[PDB]
């Protein structure tokens, strides 16, 4: 309405964030975190402004699934910096 | 006038309240200097404060002999020390090598590698006169930039 | 016995607070169920309202009165 | 002795001893009755606001 | 909106007085004698030392990178000093919707100011030991929030203001007996220097010792009551002083009387061993409400 | 206000280092799998969190069962940490 | 003065601009607590007293905590200033360019939009929100509860036992 | 002449392994030991302040 204007735009922003890569690869996990970040904006006043008791304990659940994703994924991004010396989107081998 | 004295004087009050030493473990002395700890002759929180630290300490003491190889070591400390920084080289050792000197490792006189303050001239320097090397330097502080 | 007398004392003499882990936490699943008291607590967590409660319209009823103090429905009164 | 140590500890009970008092204290000044209300959720909440509209004006807590 | 001034500088004060308490009552521990030629008992050294370290020692940084070393005191006393305002007292200072909730958020972010230290100097050296700094600091606070909520489960909600009225006869040391004994050796994790140890290096010290004062007054809201007195503000302060400043020197009296445990049986203490304790004790404090009727 | 009591704690903080700066003129990868393990949990203790004041309204029989089977599933997560974790 | 919320989500995108950039996982982790901090009030100034605090205790001080060992992990090159790499300052420049056109635009009420939803002024009308609950109020007030969503509680304590045993087993 | 360090086992069996195990359970020794230093506090410490006091010598 007015408020969703702007951070549906932010959103917009940590997008091409996910699909935009130069060099380094921690960014992308980044953009994870604050893809998800926006999400529970979004979500959050959805519930608050328009009243459901209920469902409110659901951003509650997908604040929980949000850092699963971003510690599971995040857990490989080490194991890229014991084969080789630091993460790279530069530095892959698969054709 | 009479206030640019008198704050001159306030800033020296607080290095005559506290200061911090170096722990050096380098000589026997270094065992008298753990009797500046042991109660019965105290500076202890009287001024000394046995946390030492590299870098936020003020006083460094030299205890007693230093070799060729320790001359580099202990000259890299010296500029890792804050601004106001006072030497005490407490012992024979320290002070021109009480014994040894002649010798072909132990440097002589201590200020060819870092410049001294404050001397005290007893092997087994006795507390009762290393009392004194604190009193002085606290008495030694008495006017700091004039204009 | 080869695992009720043997495997106790072994246990308190070799890692003694993997002991309290076991008996501690087992005993709250068995305490709540055997013990005759859990009945009482959930029926004061249901008579204690969180909204207001709603009228509704008389057309024979029993055990329904007016809002004044009277012999009605259930109305809590266990243990003072 | 403890003669040395109990003016480490008296001054504590100084420095320590004003957070609890100037929070209680204030509400003299502030407030008529020396009390702050709990917010907590919208129900104390709706009773502040109707107590302000109940002749106050611009006071939020104030008796009759 | 005034008391916000009254709770940071007579706070400041606190801090700067505990250099008495940290070496004269330590050192009675010790057999040796604290402040004594600086003042009467020693009570003009506190203020000497702001003198000493705030105006004449100057800085040496090892690379200074722009923004950073000069950002991490703070982070380290800004959020140090914000944790006074949710605490309950006789009376707090805007008080929250939920109190603990935002007593460990607080703590939990404190940990980014050993965080930064880190990553101020440009040296490896540094970074190793400033990384095992942490894992002293984010390890307890896994445990932290177990033995919080088995107090919160036993009575009161989150709110600090009902934690005062639930002790009204009893203190709640004796129904938490193994949970007491837990919150004295949690609380030294975060920089006490007591059962392991690691210009804008004095900030540090302003903002460590800060927390030690924070988590003794916590301590004494989760365990330790008495009394409430609402028309007797009087009776209150004076009796909550004496409590806080009793958990102080049990706080000073495990810098004092043991050895550091080793970084790695710090973690055979927890996560081997304390983390089943607490846990089955939390099992133990979700049955205690629905066992006996206890609910807020 | 909350955000006038933040402001000023943080203010206080700044200006504290500019005195300090202003006025005076003259490696093991085994650290990794700690840090995973603290995130884990806490999500475990973020679902545990509601307890004492989400039992209000809700039956007590009905959340029993459920409440201390995160608890139990978190042990167990624990007992998989006890086959060779390491040498830390 | 007039405006709460909307003050606090310029901020949010503000913070945001350095992830479409590549300013190196050091100054760009940064972000995430400018923008994470900020981003707390937008979600408090509606309501929601234990979600509101959710993103302080798990998005701040538990997700960019682990962020925090792995830059040291892998990729530390010692931190390096965002302004002098090329291509990075004009992304953040036309990254900033994008939103702060349509700020110019909230003047005058009505505000040009990609989408077809209009934005118009809703000051009073953000919250949108009247009093209606009283006690035990909110439907954020009671957010999360064990009861009735049952099923939920057994996938997600099956999701982070998952998480242990693997983790360990790629290492 | 030997004196012998090693105690050769102390706990044997129930009475004598549970008191063992309640000094690594919880802690007993700790608070033993904080004992030992909370009598030190209360007797009188041997400080000597120099500009004032001296301490002993010999002739
Ligand atoms: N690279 C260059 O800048 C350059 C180039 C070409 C030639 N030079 C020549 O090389 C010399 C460089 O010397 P410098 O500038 O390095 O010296 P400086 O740092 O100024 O040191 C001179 C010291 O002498 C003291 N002093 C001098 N005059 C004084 C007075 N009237 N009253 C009280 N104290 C006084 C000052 O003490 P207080 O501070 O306590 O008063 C000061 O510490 C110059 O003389 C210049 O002719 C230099
Ligand atoms: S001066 Fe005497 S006591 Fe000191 S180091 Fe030399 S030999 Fe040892």
């Amino acid at each position: 309405s007015m408020v969703y204007m702007n951070i549906m735009m932010a959103f917009t922003v940590s997008l091409v964030g996910l699909l935009m890569y130069r060099s380094h690869l921690m960014s992308s996990l980044l953009c994870l975190e604050g893809m998800m970040l926006s999400l529970f904006v979004m979500a959050a006043l959805t519930i608050l402004n328009s009243h459901f008791t209920l469902a409110s304990m659901m951003p509650i659940i997908l604040l929980v699934f949000a850092a699963c994703e971003a510690a599971l994924g995040l857990s490989l991004l080490v194991m890229v910096s014991n084969t080789y010396g630091t993460d790279y989107v530069q530095n892959l081998n698969l054709l | 006038e009479y206030v640019v004295a008198k704050l001159d004087d306030l800033i020296n009050w607080a290095r005559r309240s506290s200061l911090w030493p170096m722990t050096f473990g380098l000589a026997c002395c270094a065992v008298e200097m753990m009797h500046m700890a042991a109660p019965r002759y105290d500076m202890d929180r009287f001024g000394v404060v046995f946390r030492a630290s590299p870098r936020q300490s003020d006083v460094m003491i030299v205890a007693g002999t230093l070799t060729n190889k320790m001359a580099p070591a202990l000259r890299k400390v010296y500029d890792q020390m804050p601004e106001p920084r006072y030497v005490v080289s407490m012992g024979s050792c320290a002070n021109g090598g009480g014994y040894y000197h002649y010798s072909y490792s132990v440097v002589r006189g201590c200020d060819r590698i870092v410049p001294v303050d404050i001397y005290v001239p007893g092997c087994p320097p006795t507390a009762e006169a290393l009392l004194y090397g604190i009193l002085q330097l606290q008495k030694k502080i008495k006017r700091e930039k004039r204009l | 016995a080869e695992r009720v007398a043997a495997f106790l004392k072994n246990v308190w003499a070799k890692e003694p607070v993997l002991v309290a882990s076991f008996a501690i936490a087992g005993l709250a699943v068995i305490l709540p169920t055997l013990s005759p008291y859990t009945k009482y607590s959930l029926m004061i967590n249901x008579x204690x309202x969180x909204x207001x409660x709603x009228x509704x319209x008389x057309x024979x009823x029993x055990x329904x009165x007016x809002x004044x103090x009277x012999x009605x429905x259930x109305x809590x009164x266990x243990x003072x | 002795m403890w003669f040395e140590v109990l003016p480490g500890i008296a001054v504590m009970g100084v420095c320590l001893f004003i957070p609890g008092m100037a929070t209680a204290r204030i509400h003299r000044f502030s407030n008529g009755g020396k009390e702050k209300r709990v917010a907590h959720y919208p129900y104390q909440w709706y009773l502040m606001e109707r107590d302000r509209r109940v002749s106050g004006v611009n006071r939020s807590y104030v008796s009759k | 909106m005034i008391n916000i001034l009254m709770l940071i500088i007579p706070i400041l004060l606190a801090v700067a007085f505990l250099t008495l308490v940290e070496r004269k009552v330590l050192g009675y521990m010790q057999l040796r004698k604290g402040p004594n030629v600086v003042g009467p008992y020693g009570l003009l050294q506190p203020i000497a030392d702001a003198i000493k370290l705030f105006i004449k020692e100057p800085l040496r940084p090892a690379t200074s990178s722009a923004s950073m070393f000069i950002l991490a005191p703070i982070m380290a006393l800004g959020l140090a000093l914000t944790m006074w305002i949710p605490l309950p007292m006789p009376y707090p200072l805007i008080n929250m919707n939920l109190g603990v909730l935002f007593m460990l958020a607080m703590s939990s972010l404190a940990v980014y100011s050993i965080l930064w230290s880190g990553w101020a100097s440009n040296s490896k050296y540094a970074l190793i030991g400033a990384l095992r700094a942490v894992a002293q600091t984010i390890s307890y606070e896994v445990t932290l929030a177990i033995i919080l909520l088995s107090v919160l489960l036993m009575s009161g909600s989150f709110t600090l203001s009902t934690l005062i009225t639930t002790q009204e006869q009893m203190w709640l040391i004796l129904p938490a007996w193994p949970l007491a004994m837990m919150w004295f050796i949690s609380t030294l994790a975060e920089t006490n220097r007591a059962p392991f140890d690691l210009g804008p290096f004095a900030l540090f010290f302003m903002a460590e010792y800060a927390n030690i004062i924070m988590m003794n007054i916590f301590t004494a809201i989760l365990f330790l009551g008495t009394s409430h007195n609402p028309h007797m503000p009087e009776l209150y302060t004076i009796n909550f002083t004496i409590k806080s400043l009793l958990l102080t020197m049990s706080f000073l009296w495990i810098r004092a009387s043991y050895p550091r445990f080793r970084y790695d049986q710090l973690m055979h203490l927890l996560w081997k061993n304390f983390l089943p304790l607490t846990l089955a004790l939390c099992m133990w404090h979700v049955s205690l409400p629905i066992l006996t009727s206890g609910i807020p | 206000n909350l955000m006038l009591a933040l402001l000023t704690n943080f203010t206080l903080a700044t200006l504290l280092v500019i005195i300090a700066f202003w006025l005076p003129q003259l490696f093991s990868m085994k650290f990794f799998l700690v840090a995973i393990t603290f995130l884990l949990f806490d999500l475990e203790i973020a679902l545990l969190l509601p307890l004492p004041w989400a039992s209000q309204t809700a039956n007590l029989n009905t959340m029993l069962t459920m409440a201390l089977f995160l608890i139990i599933l978190l042990a167990v997560s624990l007992a998989y940490e006890w086959t060779q974790k390491g040498l830390e | 003065m007039l405006y709460i919320v909307f003050i606090l989500s310029v901020i949010f995108v503000m913070g945001f601009v350095g992830f479409s950039s590549k300013p190196s996982p050091i100054y760009g982790g940064l972000g995430l607590i400018v923008s994470g901090g900020v981003g707390c009030g937008i979600v408090l100034n509606f309501g929601g007293s234990f979600l509101g605090l959710m993103v302080f205790l798990i998005y701040l001080g538990g997700m960019m905590v682990v962020f925090g060992y792995t830059t040291a992990m892998a990729t530390e090159q010692y931190p390096e200033i965002w302004l002098s790499n090329k291509a990075v300052l004009g992304a953040f420049v036309t990254g900033l360019l994008m939103e702060f056109f349509m700020v110019y635009y909230v003047l005058k009420d009505k505000e040009v939009e990609v989408v077809f939803e209009f934005n118009g002024l809703g000051d009073w009308v953000i919250y949108d929100t009247g009093d209606s609950g009283f006690f035990s109020e909110e439907a954020m007030g009671i957010a999360a509860l064990y009861s009735y969503g049952t099923w939920l509680v057994i996938v997600t304590g099956w999701s982070l036992l998952i998480g242990v045993v693997v983790i360990m087993e790629i290492t | 002449t030997y004196k012998y360090v090693n105690l050769r086992e102390p706990s044997m069996d129930m009475k004598s392994v549970t008191d063992r195990a309640a000094q690594t359970l919880l802690w007993t020794e700790l608070i033993r030991g904080l004992g030992m230093t909370l009598s030190y506090l209360f007797r009188e410490p041997a400080t000597i302040n120099y500009p004032f006091e001296k301490g002993p010598l010999s002739p």
